[PDB]
């Protein structure tokens, strides 16, 4: 019902409530366009703009068999992706929105209720950058890379466990092992930690420990 | 043809590579 | 079949081997001092006289369904038990020993296939002065502690969680807080840290990780 | 006879208490 897009303007809002119920009417590279470009500006809907993007991919595929708005959205986040470094340097802002964004269509568009294996190695390649010391002296970035680890770590790792397991590898080295991880850094890279050794769980201690 | 820039890789293809395949 | 008595003088061997077969030839009161003067004094020992303990309270009850010799050796380890603080200022090798045997017991002698719920606090009152931040600046004390997590944790978590919880509270807090933690006793702190959110389990990962 | 020192806590007696009651 919610799909968080009180971010944009009035006129966009129709056409993207408009795309929901009768997508063949709108220019369906126009609104993944917007979509994408409000994704990268604002936090919020960078981490739910998966919803909207499920539901128009759904009444494409019931209203026409098409699934051209799924087609330009996943090349215009390739592009995105394919240009993340630069983007990086520009705005650490925009790279943790980039990363929300790319993760939460991961989490929510599926493929004939399996995950889309073609964004296996890229969400891989965004948590591995993430892990580097340059990344995570940024309590922004670590933050970034738990939130998709605890949204979507459990699913990655089903599809790719080796690669989950040199990440780990990483957060584990920039706890013990590097000293311009911040406090709060740290606490989130511990949590993290227990939450995957304990089968991508909080437990009720732990819980308790970490959070309010 | 193999090799040519069709195939080069890009995640509308191998989704809809995976979608048919499944 | 190897308690692991090679420590003991020729005659106390003797009387060690002999206590296995005919505990009612033996005076037990000297045998269990022996045991504990030595588990105090050998490393080796103090983690491994819990299977000649075993094998003498079972060959005693068999033999006279007598319980002396578990008695003594029960009622000695409290003594050492109640002094545990000045003999960890005396020697910090002889308090370690002192924890592992207690534990050692505690894996070992049962009762009616069942832990002695008698050693459940005291065992957490060892633990938790390792847990201490005056002891997790010693290697020696450290590596002690996650001995006993690793080998009775699990069992120690059933008798009561309420306390394993608060013990990990502290092991979370040393980690995070504390400066003079050493990297040992970081490696260490961190493997006990997954080995418990695990389900006092190592990963194959994490076996990977943390041991040659 | 309650609080004497023939119950005040020592290991060898919880045992046998358990043992039996168990």
């Amino acid at each position: 019902e919610d799909y968080k897009i009180q971010s944009f303007d009035l006129e966009t809002q129709k056409l993207l409530k408009t795309a929901l119920k009768d997508p063949g009417s709108v220019d369906l590279e126009k609104v993944s366009s917007v979509i994408v470009d409000q994704s990268l500006k604002d936090q919020v809907f960078s981490r739910e703009a998966g919803r909207i993007c499920y539901t128009i991919v759904q009444a494409e595929a019931k209203q026409t068999n098409g699934s051209v708005f799924r087609r330009n959205l996943l090349n215009r986040l390739q592009q995105e992706f394919k240009a993340r470094e630069e983007t990086r340097k520009r705005s650490t802002q925009e790279w943790v929105c980039l990363v929300s964004f790319i993760c939460n269509i991961f989490d929510y568009l599926k493929v004939n209720n399996m995950p889309m294996v073609a964004l296996v190695h890229p969400v891989y390649d965004c948590l591995f950058r993430l892990a580097q010391s340059d990344a995570l002296k940024n309590e922004e970035e670590v933050d970034c890379l738990v939130l998709q680890l605890h949204r979507i770590g459990d699913q990655l790792e089903k599809m790719n466990v080796q690669l989950m397991d040199e990440l780990f590898n990483l957060l584990r080295d920039g706890f013990l092992l590097q000293e311009d991880l911040s406090s709060m850094g740290r606490l989130l890279l511990l949590e993290i930690l227990e939450f995957r050794a304990g089968g991508w769980k909080l437990s009720d201690t732990a819980q308790k420990y970490y959070y309010s | 043809p193999l090799g040519s820039m069709s195939r080069i890789k890009n995640w509308g293809d191998e989704v809809e590579e995976q979608e048919m395949r499944t």
